[PDB]
């Protein structure tokens, strides 16, 4: 019952 | 061309799990879609206009770790399974398609851009259907128009025998209700 959390990301081209 | 998609992993389990418990997130965040994990599941979210929406299925009632601490949702609908908060600095803001175009692109998790036809507000058809196993851990993935504009948000997928004809999403009009809303 954390934080949620970023764990990557996508990039748009 | 049309629209490309590359992901980049920035945590493991381990750092996961311990941003998780201080809440606290120092990284350098970047991209149009974030790839978000709690304990238990792993989903996305999109920024839009400065707020990074997912589903609340996916995110609870949770804060989101950052630099200065949790971040506090700023909008939470749950009934239209949305949550925001507001996005951390360095994320990609995307924004709104106005222009009404029915020929729409769902990003997957995996970085796949893969074509959806409008069927309406909500709802829009997989051109080519693709397995269940495929679409899972993707909610909160944008829809976006030709130009690369946002319309809404990845929700649901409409299924059988795990094979998905179709998605289910929440219009940036919804977004927007909220926010006038709250
Ligand atoms: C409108 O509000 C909603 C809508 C749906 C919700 C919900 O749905 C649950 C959650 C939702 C769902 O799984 N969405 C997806 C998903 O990836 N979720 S997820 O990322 O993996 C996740 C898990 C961690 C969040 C996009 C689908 C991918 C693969 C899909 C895997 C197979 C399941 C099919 C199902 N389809 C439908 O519900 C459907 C078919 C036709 N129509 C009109 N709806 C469906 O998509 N979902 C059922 C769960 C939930 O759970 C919690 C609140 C306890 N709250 C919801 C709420 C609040
Ligand atoms: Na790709």
């Amino acid at each position: 019952k954390g934080s949620v959390v970023i764990v990557g990301r996508i990039i748009l081209s | 061309a049309p629209i490309t998609a590359y992901s980049q992993q920035t945590r493991g389990l381990l750092g996961c799990i311990i941003t998780s418990l201080t809440g606290r997130d120092k990284n350098q965040v970047d991209g149009e879609v974030q790839v978000l994990s709690t304990a238990t599941q792993s989903f996305l979210a999109t920024c839009v206009n400065g707020v990074c929406w997912t589903v609340y299925h996916g995110a609870g009632s949770k804060t989101l770790a950052g630099p200065k601490g949790p971040i506090t949702q700023m909008y939470t609908n749950v009934d239209q399974d949305l949550v925001g908060w507001p996005a951390p600095p360095g994320a990609r803001s995307m924004t709104p398609c106005t222009c009404g175009s029915s020929d729409l692109y769902l990003v997957t998790r995996h970085a796949d851009v893969i074509p959806v036809r409008r069927r309406g507000d909500s709802r829009g058809s997989l051109l080519s259907p693709r397995p269940v196993s495929y679409l899972k851990g993707s909610s909160g993935g944008p829809l976006l128009c030709p130009s690369g504009h946002v319309v809404g948000i990845f929700r649901a997928a409409v299924c059988t025998r795990g094979v998905a004809k179709a998605v289910v999403f929440i219009p940036v009009e919804s977004m927007e209700t909220t926010m006038r809303a709250s």
